[PDB]
């Protein structure tokens, strides 16, 4: 009479859930707003210590819900348990009739915006290194065995114009050992098998980093405009994928179609994009030309 | 299933156990009519503050109270009407649970904690499955059978009387509302007591400071010996729309689940 054992041997997860009280932490701006809920620009002063620390807080519309806050909980599970320079971390939750992901601010936010409105001062080295941290970033997510199904420049924020994180986490799924693929969102960024069998895995998610390369490449450009989300599986039947970017060359732009390959396991690891990245982030001039350097 | 009903002269009073929040507990005697034996037994006696003079008939708050059992709570063996009500049970020598993990600490085993952590809610879950509701839910009223059986006390005792703060939810606060989720609530509050090894729930605090500091977002800190994984559950104990807070059923499933792998969800060492 007591549960017979069946011992998984993985490592305990010892990650710390910090619980802060909403009076430790005011609102100032509005970041992001949209059904999912709201993202606050705001600062935190915790309880005797007294550090002030420029966050974001990001509080859930439909709180009555159950599974709307499963999945905040699951996010907030996630974002606790991750720790790298390259993924943001959860720095405590506000429970009330709203939950409360409050993470650490980044300045310049949104990557894509940022690509956007300095189209033009940026030199090939800021993003090489981008791809890198990112690569990075995703390659720590990989080996922690948990999928970011939403992988986008969106989701990418900027702590420095040299220094950027992954976020989101609201999808994000963990694997178990012999957990290869997960079975279960934005369409032209997922892999083809992603929306034909619902399979995600982390040659999906090189799928997503190939498109969001482009979108770094593009300078934020939409991928696949005035096509819909309908008929894009078509087109990657057809072999159709996105268009080279001015600005790279052949190489790059042979990288970001390997991962658009439709064999999961012939698109490049994370492993690889890391190495691949980094050397030619040591010479950015040759692999992309845009001239005002 | 069958609720007995005892004459006022087959119990007997020997010493005082200890007093709480509803009713006295005594350490007593059963001697039945007719017959010179003393059995050992636990005599609660509840004060009739109802001015209708409640307690001289039974009523069937009482035999739904009487006519429960299930492994893991404490068998009602029979009451006593009259000026004051009588609940009769087994005397279990080895105490409280909340005792017992104060006085043992870390030197349970983990798959102890996890395994009464299912126990407690499989208890919990036949209460909820027959319509009782606890309303007093703590580790101070689970008692230990035996070395490895925990049971669930106190039961039902709170609608004898007419209309423990640090184990209520918000709602039972605020407007004296008793669910079976408050039970849930409660039970995460237990679970907390468990795992730190018999802390006092808001320490430094006072009564009155509690609950506006749920209110305003803040909980029970995650314990020391507690993976992220055992605490998310006492979170989703302790949250303030019931309809999201888990259900019994589930509560026990995965401490179940847990319960097959000790070492990965509890770091005691
Ligand atoms: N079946 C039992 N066997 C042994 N001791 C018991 C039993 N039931 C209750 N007690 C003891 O009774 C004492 C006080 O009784 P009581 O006041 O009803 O419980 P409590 O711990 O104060 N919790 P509560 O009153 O519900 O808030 C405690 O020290 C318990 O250990
Ligand atoms: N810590 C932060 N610092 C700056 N901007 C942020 C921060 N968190 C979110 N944002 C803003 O919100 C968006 C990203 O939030 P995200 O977690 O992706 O929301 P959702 O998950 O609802 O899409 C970006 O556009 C960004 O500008
Ligand atoms: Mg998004
Ligand atoms: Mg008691």
């Amino acid at each position: 009479l007591v549960e017979p054992l069946t011992p998984s041997g993985e490592a305990p997860n010892q990650a710390l859930l910090r619980i802060l009280k909403e009076t430790e932490f005011k609102k100032i701006k509005v970041l992001g707003s949209g059904a999912f809920g709201t993202v606050y620009k705001g600062l935190w002063i915790p309880e005797g210590e007294k550090v002030k620390i420029p966050v974001a807080i990001k509080e859930l519309r439909e709180a009555t819900s159950p599974k709307a806050n499963k999945e905040i909980l699951d996010e907030a599970y996630v974002m606790a348990s991750v720790d790298n320079p390259h993924v943001c971390r959860l720095l405590g939750i506000c429970l009330t009739s709203t939950v409360q992901l409050i993470t650490q601010l980044m300045p310049f936010g949104c990557l894509l915006d940022y690509v956007r409105e300095h189209k033009d001062n940026i030199g090939s080295q800021y993003l090489l290194n981008w791809c890198v941290q990112i690569a990075k970033g995703m390659n720590y997510l990989e080996d922690r065995r948990l999928v970011h199904r939403d992988l986008a420049a969106r989701n990418v924020l900027v702590k420095t114009p040299q220094h950027v994180k992954i976020t989101d986490f609201g999808l994000a799924k963990l694997l178990g050992a012999e957990e290869k693929e997960y079975h279960a969102v934005p369409i032209k960024w997922m892999a083809l098998e992603s929306i034909l069998h619902r399979i995600y895995t982390h040659q999906s998610d090189v799928w997503s980093y190939g498109v969001t390369v482009w979108e770094l490449m593009t300078f934020g450009s939409k991928p696949y405009d005035g096509i819909p989300a309908s008929e894009i599986s078509s087109i990657l039947e057809k072999g159709e994928r996105l268009p080279q970017p001015p600005i790279c060359t052949i190489d790059v732009y042979m990288i970001m179609r390997k991962c658009w390959m439709i064999d999961a396991d012939s698109r490049p690891k994370f492993r690889e994009l890391i190495i691949e990245f980094s050397k030619m982030a040591r010479d950015p001039q040759r692999y992309l030309v845009i001239q005002g350097d | 299933v069958l609720a007995r009903i005892f004459k006022e002269t087959e119990l007997r009073k020997l010493k005082v156990l200890g007093s709480g929040v509803f009713g006295t507990v005594h350490k007593g005697v059963w001697i039945p009519e007719g017959e010179s034996i003393k059995i050992p037994v636990c005599i609660k006696v509840i004060e009739d503050k109802s001015g209708r003079q409640s307690f001289q008939a039974v009523t069937d708050h009482m035999l739904a109270i009487g006519s429960l059992d299930h492994a893991h709570i404490v068998r009602l063996l029979g009451l006593c009407p009259g000026s004051s009500l009588q609940l009769v049970t087994q005397y279990l020598p080895l105490g409280s649970l909340l005792d017992h993990v104060r006085q043992h600490r870390g030197a349970l085993g983990p798959r102890l904690l996890l395994n009464w952590g299912v126990q407690i809610a499989k208890g919990m879950y036949y209460l909820e499955e027959h319509g009782m509701v606890h309303r007093n839910l703590a580790a101070r009223n689970v008692l230990l059978k035996s070395p490895s059986q925990v049971q669930v006390a106190d039961f039902g005792v709170a609608d004898l009387l007419p209309p423990p703060i640090k184990w209520m939810a918000l709602e039972s606060i605020h407007f004296g509302k008793y669910t079976h989720q408050s039970d849930v609530w409660s039970y995460g509050v237990t679970v907390w007591e468990l795992m730190t090894f018999g802390a006092e729930p808001y320490a430094g605090l006072r009564l009155a400071e509690v609950p506006d500091l749920l209110e305003k977002g803040e909980r029970l800190a995650q314990p020391q010996i507690c993976t992220i994984d055992v605490y998310m559950v006492m979170v989703k104990c302790w949250m303030i729309d019931e309809n999201i807070r888990p259900t019994f059923k589930e509560l026990a499933n995965e401490f179940t689940r847990m319960a097959r792998d000790p070492p990965r969800y509890l770091v005691i060492k």
